[PDB]
Protein backbone atom coordinates (compact mmCIF):
# COMPACT_ATOMS: atom_id res chain seq x y z
CA UNK A 1 0.00 0.00 0.00
CA UNK A 2 0.81 3.44 -0.33
CA UNK A 3 2.63 4.49 3.17
CA UNK A 4 5.64 6.63 4.70
CA UNK A 5 7.10 6.22 8.02
CA UNK A 6 8.78 9.40 10.12
CA UNK A 7 11.18 8.02 12.77
CA UNK A 8 14.07 9.32 15.08
CA UNK A 9 11.77 12.01 16.39
CA UNK A 10 11.99 12.72 20.14
CA UNK A 11 14.64 14.88 22.77
CA UNK A 12 17.44 16.18 21.06
CA UNK A 13 19.76 19.69 21.75
CA UNK A 14 19.61 22.92 20.50
CA UNK A 15 21.31 22.12 17.22
CA UNK A 16 21.58 18.52 17.77
CA UNK A 17 21.10 15.99 14.36
CA UNK A 18 18.07 13.68 14.69
CA UNK A 19 17.93 13.50 10.86
CA UNK A 20 14.12 12.55 10.39
CA UNK A 21 14.49 9.21 8.26
CA UNK A 22 11.37 8.73 5.96
CA UNK A 23 11.28 5.15 4.27
CA UNK A 24 9.54 4.66 0.89
CA UNK A 25 8.06 1.50 -0.60
CA UNK A 26 6.63 1.39 -3.93
CA UNK A 27 7.84 4.90 -4.83
CA UNK A 28 11.42 5.89 -5.56
CA UNK A 29 13.02 8.72 -3.85
CA UNK A 30 15.21 9.68 -6.39
CA UNK A 31 12.13 10.94 -8.25
CA UNK A 32 9.61 12.76 -6.27
CA UNK A 33 8.72 15.59 -4.63
CA UNK A 34 9.04 15.25 -0.78
CA UNK A 35 8.42 17.29 1.94
CA UNK A 36 8.17 18.39 5.55
CA UNK A 37 5.36 19.59 6.83
CA UNK A 38 5.57 20.23 10.71
CA UNK A 39 2.79 21.94 13.76
CA UNK A 40 3.75 23.23 16.88
CA UNK A 41 1.55 22.09 20.22
CA UNK A 42 -1.90 24.09 19.41
CA UNK A 43 -0.53 25.38 15.88
CA UNK A 44 -1.47 25.63 12.57
CA UNK A 45 0.51 23.09 10.03
CA UNK A 46 3.63 25.11 8.51
CA UNK A 47 6.34 24.06 5.85
CA UNK A 48 9.79 23.43 6.12
CA UNK A 49 11.55 21.89 2.84
CA UNK A 50 10.71 20.06 -0.53
CA UNK A 51 12.81 18.86 -3.10
CA UNK A 52 12.44 18.31 -6.62
CA UNK A 53 12.98 15.08 -8.27
CA UNK A 54 16.08 16.55 -9.64
CA UNK A 55 17.23 17.11 -6.34
CA UNK A 56 16.58 20.86 -5.83
CA UNK A 57 16.60 22.18 -2.55
CA UNK A 58 14.42 25.08 -1.19
CA UNK A 59 13.73 26.39 2.23
CA UNK A 60 11.10 28.09 4.49
CA UNK A 61 12.57 31.07 6.06
CA UNK A 62 11.75 29.98 9.14
CA UNK A 63 14.15 27.19 8.50
CA UNK A 64 16.52 28.91 5.85
CA UNK A 65 20.50 28.48 6.06
CA UNK A 66 19.39 25.85 9.68
CA UNK A 67 17.96 22.86 8.00
CA UNK A 68 18.86 20.77 5.13
CA UNK A 69 16.69 18.48 3.41
CA UNK A 70 18.15 15.41 1.74
CA UNK A 71 17.52 11.63 0.25
CA UNK A 72 19.12 8.12 -0.07
CA UNK A 73 18.38 6.73 -3.55
CA UNK A 74 19.69 3.55 -2.57
CA UNK A 75 17.50 2.95 0.69
CA UNK A 76 14.53 4.80 -0.96
CA UNK A 77 14.40 7.39 2.41
CA UNK A 78 14.28 11.33 2.78
CA UNK A 79 16.31 12.77 5.53
CA UNK A 80 15.96 16.67 7.04
CA UNK A 81 19.17 17.45 8.78
CA UNK A 82 18.43 19.97 11.49
CA UNK A 83 21.24 22.30 12.83
CA UNK A 84 20.34 25.22 14.97
CA UNK A 85 17.12 23.77 16.70
CA UNK A 86 15.26 26.42 18.73
CA UNK A 87 12.41 26.12 21.55
CA UNK A 88 10.31 26.94 18.45
CA UNK A 89 11.58 23.62 16.28
CA UNK A 90 9.07 21.80 18.90
CA UNK A 91 6.56 20.43 16.78
CA UNK A 92 5.24 17.16 14.86
CA UNK A 93 7.03 16.41 11.48
CA UNK A 94 5.19 14.70 9.08
CA UNK A 95 6.97 13.58 5.72
CA UNK A 96 4.66 13.47 2.94
CA UNK A 97 4.20 14.11 -0.69
CA UNK A 98 2.15 16.68 -3.41
CA UNK A 99 1.65 14.93 -6.34
CA UNK A 100 4.07 16.28 -8.71
CA UNK A 101 3.15 18.96 -10.98
CA UNK A 102 0.77 21.20 -9.03
CA UNK A 103 -2.43 20.04 -10.40
CA UNK A 104 -3.20 17.23 -7.86
CA UNK A 105 -3.28 17.28 -4.06
CA UNK A 106 -0.54 15.53 -1.74
CA UNK A 107 -0.90 11.44 -2.08
CA UNK A 108 1.58 9.88 0.09
CA UNK A 109 1.54 10.75 3.98
CA UNK A 110 3.88 9.66 6.87
CA UNK A 111 1.68 8.96 10.39
CA UNK A 112 4.44 12.19 11.26
CA UNK A 113 6.98 12.17 14.63
CA UNK A 114 7.39 14.58 17.39
CA UNK A 115 10.69 16.53 17.78
CA UNK A 116 10.93 18.20 21.32
CA UNK A 117 13.47 20.73 22.11
CA UNK A 118 13.81 21.69 25.89
CA UNK A 119 16.67 21.88 28.16
CA UNK B 1 5.74 36.25 2.01
CA UNK B 2 1.98 35.33 0.92
CA UNK B 3 -0.16 35.74 3.59
CA UNK B 4 -3.54 34.19 4.02
CA UNK B 5 -7.02 34.87 6.21
CA UNK B 6 -9.34 31.78 7.20
CA UNK B 7 -12.41 32.30 8.73
CA UNK B 8 -13.80 31.42 10.97
CA UNK B 9 -10.72 30.52 13.13
CA UNK B 10 -13.22 27.95 14.65
CA UNK B 11 -17.41 27.28 13.92
CA UNK B 12 -19.91 25.10 15.66
CA UNK B 13 -23.40 23.68 14.09
CA UNK B 14 -25.95 20.48 13.58
CA UNK B 15 -25.77 17.36 12.29
CA UNK B 16 -26.52 18.42 8.24
CA UNK B 17 -25.70 21.54 9.10
CA UNK B 18 -24.28 23.45 5.54
CA UNK B 19 -20.51 23.89 6.45
CA UNK B 20 -18.43 27.15 4.93
CA UNK B 21 -14.79 27.94 5.51
CA UNK B 22 -12.75 30.51 3.27
CA UNK B 23 -9.81 31.60 2.59
CA UNK B 24 -7.92 35.02 1.03
CA UNK B 25 -4.89 35.40 -0.39
CA UNK B 26 -2.74 38.64 -0.97
CA UNK B 27 -2.50 38.13 -5.06
CA UNK B 28 -3.77 35.86 -7.78
CA UNK B 29 -3.43 32.15 -6.95
CA UNK B 30 -5.45 30.22 -9.82
CA UNK B 31 -6.07 26.80 -8.42
CA UNK B 32 -2.95 25.36 -6.79
CA UNK B 33 -4.13 25.78 -3.44
CA UNK B 34 -5.78 22.84 -1.76
CA UNK B 35 -7.73 21.60 1.31
CA UNK B 36 -6.69 19.73 4.31
CA UNK B 37 -8.73 18.12 6.86
CA UNK B 38 -6.58 17.55 10.33
CA UNK B 39 -7.57 15.06 12.64
CA UNK B 40 -5.97 15.23 16.07
CA UNK B 41 -3.67 12.13 16.32
CA UNK B 42 -4.20 11.19 12.58
CA UNK B 43 -2.34 12.52 9.37
CA UNK B 44 -3.84 15.76 7.63
CA UNK B 45 -5.86 14.21 4.28
CA UNK B 46 -6.67 15.93 1.56
CA UNK B 47 -10.04 16.89 0.34
CA UNK B 48 -9.64 18.84 -3.32
CA UNK B 49 -7.10 19.29 -5.68
CA UNK B 50 -7.26 22.18 -8.75
CA UNK B 51 -9.71 23.82 -5.91
CA UNK B 52 -12.53 22.13 -8.11
CA UNK B 53 -11.54 18.37 -7.87
CA UNK B 54 -12.54 15.63 -5.44
CA UNK B 55 -9.64 13.52 -4.62
CA UNK B 56 -10.08 9.34 -5.09
CA UNK B 57 -11.54 8.09 -1.52
CA UNK B 58 -12.04 12.02 0.11
CA UNK B 59 -15.69 11.76 1.14
CA UNK B 60 -18.53 13.16 -1.34
CA UNK B 61 -19.69 15.53 1.94
CA UNK B 62 -16.60 17.73 0.61
CA UNK B 63 -16.59 20.20 -2.09
CA UNK B 64 -14.49 22.90 -2.98
CA UNK B 65 -14.36 26.40 -5.78
CA UNK B 66 -13.53 30.01 -6.04
CA UNK B 67 -10.66 31.90 -8.29
CA UNK B 68 -8.13 34.60 -7.85
CA UNK B 69 -7.79 35.56 -3.97
CA UNK B 70 -10.92 33.76 -2.56
CA UNK B 71 -11.44 30.61 -1.99
CA UNK B 72 -14.51 28.33 -0.58
CA UNK B 73 -14.61 24.60 1.58
CA UNK B 74 -17.78 23.64 0.85
CA UNK B 75 -19.68 20.56 3.15
CA UNK B 76 -22.90 20.00 2.02
CA UNK B 77 -23.91 17.60 5.11
CA UNK B 78 -22.02 17.68 7.85
CA UNK B 79 -21.04 14.20 9.25
CA UNK B 80 -20.53 13.13 13.10
CA UNK B 81 -16.77 11.36 11.81
CA UNK B 82 -16.03 15.17 10.39
CA UNK B 83 -14.88 16.46 13.37
CA UNK B 84 -11.07 18.33 12.51
CA UNK B 85 -9.32 21.03 12.19
CA UNK B 86 -9.25 22.39 8.12
CA UNK B 87 -6.53 24.13 6.44
CA UNK B 88 -5.91 26.02 2.81
CA UNK B 89 -2.35 25.46 1.79
CA UNK B 90 -1.28 26.95 -0.77
CA UNK B 91 1.46 25.68 -3.40
CA UNK B 92 0.82 27.79 -5.78
CA UNK B 93 3.93 29.68 -5.73
CA UNK B 94 7.15 30.45 -3.42
CA UNK B 95 7.56 30.89 -0.63
CA UNK B 96 5.09 27.89 -0.23
CA UNK B 97 2.45 28.84 2.55
CA UNK B 98 -0.06 26.90 4.95
CA UNK B 99 -3.61 28.01 6.31
CA UNK B 100 -4.18 29.34 9.46
CA UNK B 101 -6.80 26.93 10.39
CA UNK B 102 -10.83 26.02 11.22
CA UNK B 103 -12.37 23.37 13.60
CA UNK B 104 -15.16 22.45 13.44
CA UNK B 105 -17.57 20.86 16.05
CA UNK B 106 -20.64 19.65 15.68
CA UNK B 107 -23.66 20.95 18.38
CA UNK C 1 21.64 41.90 -45.27
CA UNK C 2 19.79 42.68 -42.78
CA UNK C 3 19.19 39.68 -39.78
CA UNK C 4 15.47 38.03 -40.10
CA UNK C 5 14.71 38.98 -36.51
CA UNK C 6 11.47 39.67 -37.28
CA UNK C 7 10.70 35.83 -38.34
CA UNK C 8 11.80 35.12 -34.69
CA UNK C 9 9.18 37.53 -32.81
CA UNK C 10 6.23 38.09 -34.69
CA UNK C 11 5.96 34.29 -35.95
CA UNK C 12 2.36 33.19 -35.42
CA UNK C 13 3.58 29.99 -33.43
CA UNK C 14 5.98 29.48 -31.11
CA UNK C 15 7.41 25.76 -29.79
CA UNK C 16 6.56 24.83 -26.20
CA UNK C 17 9.29 25.68 -23.31
CA UNK C 18 10.09 22.08 -23.02
CA UNK C 19 10.61 21.60 -26.90
CA UNK C 20 12.33 25.14 -27.77
CA UNK C 21 13.57 25.64 -31.25
CA UNK C 22 17.21 27.25 -31.22
CA UNK C 23 18.29 29.19 -33.99
CA UNK C 24 21.50 29.89 -34.88
CA UNK C 25 21.65 33.98 -36.49
CA UNK C 26 23.78 33.37 -39.89
CA UNK C 27 26.12 36.39 -41.53
CA UNK C 28 23.94 39.39 -41.62
CA UNK C 29 23.43 43.17 -39.83
CA UNK C 30 21.84 43.20 -37.14
CA UNK C 31 19.50 46.51 -35.94
CA UNK C 32 19.14 46.48 -32.36
CA UNK C 33 17.24 50.04 -32.10
CA UNK C 34 14.02 47.89 -33.31
CA UNK C 35 14.51 45.88 -30.43
CA UNK C 36 15.26 48.94 -27.53
CA UNK C 37 13.80 51.57 -28.73
CA UNK C 38 10.19 49.40 -29.32
CA UNK C 39 8.81 48.55 -26.21
CA UNK C 40 5.96 46.00 -26.21
CA UNK C 41 7.86 44.35 -23.53
CA UNK C 42 6.96 43.50 -19.45
CA UNK C 43 10.56 42.40 -18.62
CA UNK C 44 13.25 43.42 -20.82
CA UNK C 45 16.84 42.72 -18.39
CA UNK C 46 20.38 41.74 -20.22
CA UNK C 47 22.57 39.88 -18.64
CA UNK C 48 26.37 40.68 -18.87
CA UNK C 49 25.64 43.92 -21.68
CA UNK C 50 23.15 46.72 -21.69
CA UNK C 51 19.92 47.75 -23.40
CA UNK C 52 22.07 50.03 -25.61
CA UNK C 53 25.45 49.39 -26.08
CA UNK C 54 24.42 46.35 -27.46
CA UNK C 55 24.22 48.19 -30.87
CA UNK C 56 28.13 49.01 -30.75
CA UNK C 57 28.89 45.42 -29.88
CA UNK C 58 28.79 42.39 -32.29
CA UNK C 59 29.69 38.77 -31.57
CA UNK C 60 31.17 35.50 -33.76
CA UNK C 61 27.44 33.82 -33.55
CA UNK C 62 24.15 35.05 -31.80
CA UNK C 63 21.49 31.74 -30.74
CA UNK C 64 17.94 32.65 -30.11
CA UNK C 65 16.00 30.68 -28.36
CA UNK C 66 11.70 30.79 -28.71
CA UNK C 67 9.45 29.36 -26.42
CA UNK C 68 5.93 30.11 -24.33
CA UNK C 69 6.16 30.47 -19.84
CA UNK C 70 4.13 31.80 -17.76
CA UNK C 71 4.36 35.35 -16.39
CA UNK C 72 5.83 34.52 -13.15
CA UNK C 73 7.92 31.52 -14.52
CA UNK C 74 9.87 34.42 -16.23
CA UNK C 75 11.55 34.99 -12.85
CA UNK C 76 12.45 31.09 -13.46
CA UNK C 77 14.29 32.58 -16.52
CA UNK C 78 17.23 33.53 -15.29
CA UNK C 79 20.90 32.19 -14.60
CA UNK C 80 21.13 30.38 -10.85
CA UNK C 81 17.79 29.84 -11.25
CA UNK C 82 16.02 26.00 -10.06
CA UNK C 83 12.34 26.58 -10.70
CA UNK C 84 10.72 23.93 -12.43
CA UNK C 85 11.05 25.79 -15.88
CA UNK C 86 14.58 25.91 -15.25
CA UNK C 87 15.24 22.72 -14.34
CA UNK C 88 13.47 20.80 -16.74
CA UNK C 89 12.16 22.69 -19.69
CA UNK C 90 14.62 25.54 -20.26
CA UNK C 91 18.06 26.41 -18.25
CA UNK C 92 20.09 29.53 -19.22
CA UNK C 93 23.86 28.79 -18.13
CA UNK C 94 25.70 30.65 -15.44
CA UNK C 95 28.30 32.02 -17.84
CA UNK C 96 25.22 32.95 -20.33
CA UNK C 97 26.07 35.96 -22.52
CA UNK C 98 23.02 37.42 -24.10
CA UNK C 99 19.14 39.49 -23.43
CA UNK C 100 16.29 38.03 -22.45
CA UNK C 101 13.06 39.13 -23.72
CA UNK C 102 9.57 38.74 -22.39
CA UNK C 103 5.91 40.26 -23.82
CA UNK C 104 2.16 39.48 -22.53
CA UNK C 105 0.36 37.97 -25.66
CA UNK C 106 -2.74 37.07 -23.54
CA UNK C 107 -4.46 37.86 -27.42
CA UNK C 108 -2.92 35.17 -29.54
CA UNK C 109 -2.34 32.65 -26.79
CA UNK C 110 -5.24 32.46 -24.57
CA UNK C 111 -8.44 30.91 -25.12
CA UNK C 112 -11.44 30.82 -23.23
CA UNK C 113 -11.89 27.12 -23.92
CA UNK C 114 -8.74 26.54 -22.06
CA UNK C 115 -5.48 26.65 -24.82
CA UNK C 116 -3.64 23.08 -23.87
CA UNK C 117 -1.47 22.91 -27.04
CA UNK C 118 1.60 24.72 -25.06
CA UNK C 119 2.81 22.47 -22.99
CA UNK C 120 6.04 21.91 -19.97
CA UNK C 121 7.70 18.72 -19.49
CA UNK C 122 7.18 18.93 -15.92
CA UNK C 123 8.89 15.63 -14.83
CA UNK C 124 11.88 14.47 -15.12
CA UNK C 125 14.50 12.45 -13.42
CA UNK C 126 17.97 14.25 -12.49
CA UNK C 127 18.16 18.27 -13.68
CA UNK C 128 19.43 19.48 -17.66
CA UNK C 129 23.01 20.51 -18.23
CA UNK C 130 23.22 24.09 -19.95
CA UNK C 131 21.11 24.73 -23.31
CA UNK C 132 19.94 20.79 -22.60
CA UNK C 133 16.93 20.19 -24.59
CA UNK C 134 14.82 16.88 -23.94
CA UNK C 135 11.47 16.16 -25.90
CA UNK C 136 11.11 12.47 -24.81
CA UNK C 137 7.78 11.46 -24.05
CA UNK C 138 8.76 8.55 -21.43
CA UNK C 139 6.50 7.62 -19.14
CA UNK C 140 7.50 9.23 -15.34
CA UNK C 141 8.34 6.30 -13.91
CA UNK C 142 8.18 7.27 -9.91
CA UNK C 143 8.09 3.76 -8.69
CA UNK C 144 10.21 0.74 -8.45
CA UNK C 145 7.37 -1.49 -10.72
CA UNK C 146 8.46 -0.56 -13.94
CA UNK C 147 5.73 1.57 -16.28
CA UNK C 148 6.18 0.21 -19.75
CA UNK C 149 4.86 2.99 -21.78
CA UNK C 150 1.57 2.47 -19.47
CA UNK C 151 0.56 5.12 -16.30
CA UNK C 152 -0.81 4.15 -13.39
CA UNK C 153 0.18 4.40 -9.31
CA UNK C 154 3.65 6.01 -9.74
CA UNK C 155 3.49 6.11 -13.09
CA UNK C 156 2.47 9.59 -14.49
CA UNK C 157 2.59 11.55 -17.94
CA UNK C 158 5.98 13.86 -17.95
CA UNK C 159 4.24 16.15 -20.45
CA UNK C 160 2.20 18.25 -18.43
CA UNK C 161 -0.14 21.09 -20.14
CA UNK C 162 -0.48 24.84 -19.62
CA UNK C 163 -4.29 25.79 -19.28
CA UNK C 164 -4.00 29.07 -20.81
CA UNK C 165 -7.39 31.35 -19.93
CA UNK C 166 -8.00 35.03 -20.22
CA UNK C 167 -9.15 35.52 -16.89
CA UNK C 168 -6.23 34.76 -14.93
CA UNK C 169 -4.34 37.20 -13.59
CA UNK C 170 -0.95 38.57 -14.47
CA UNK C 171 1.16 35.79 -12.97
CA UNK C 172 -0.91 33.49 -14.90
CA UNK C 173 -1.50 34.45 -18.43
CA UNK C 174 0.76 33.27 -21.64
CA UNK C 175 3.51 34.86 -22.18
CA UNK C 176 5.68 34.66 -25.05
CA UNK C 177 9.77 34.94 -24.16
CA UNK C 178 12.48 35.28 -26.68
CA UNK C 179 16.28 34.88 -25.58
CA UNK C 180 19.63 36.15 -27.56
CA UNK C 181 22.81 34.37 -26.79
CA UNK C 182 25.69 35.96 -27.80
CA UNK C 183 29.05 33.56 -28.25
CA UNK C 184 32.69 33.86 -29.28
CA UNK C 185 30.40 37.59 -38.72
CA UNK C 186 27.15 39.50 -37.39
CA UNK C 187 28.12 43.12 -36.67
CA UNK C 188 26.20 46.66 -37.36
Amino acid sequence: EVQLVESGGGLVQPGGSLRLSCAASEIIVSSNYMRWVRQAPGKGLEWVSDIYPGGTTYYADSVKGRFSISRDNSKNTMYLQMSDLRAEDTAVYYCARPIMGGRHGMDVWGQGTTVTVSS
Amino acid sequence: DIQMTQSPASLSASVGDRVTISCQASQDINKYLNWYQHKPGRAPKLLIFDASTLETGVPSRFSGSGSGTHFTLTISSLQPEDIATYYCLQHDHVPLTFGGGTKVEIK
Amino acid sequence: NLCPFDEVFNATKFPSVYAWERKKISNCVADYSVLYNFTPFSAFKCYGVSATKLNDLCFSNVYADSFVVKGNDVSQIAPGQTGNIADYNYKLPDDFMGCVLAWNTRKIDATSTGNYNYRYRLFRKSNLKPFERDISTEIYQAGNKPCNGVAGVNCYFPLQSYSFRPTYGVGHQPYRVVVLSFELTVCG
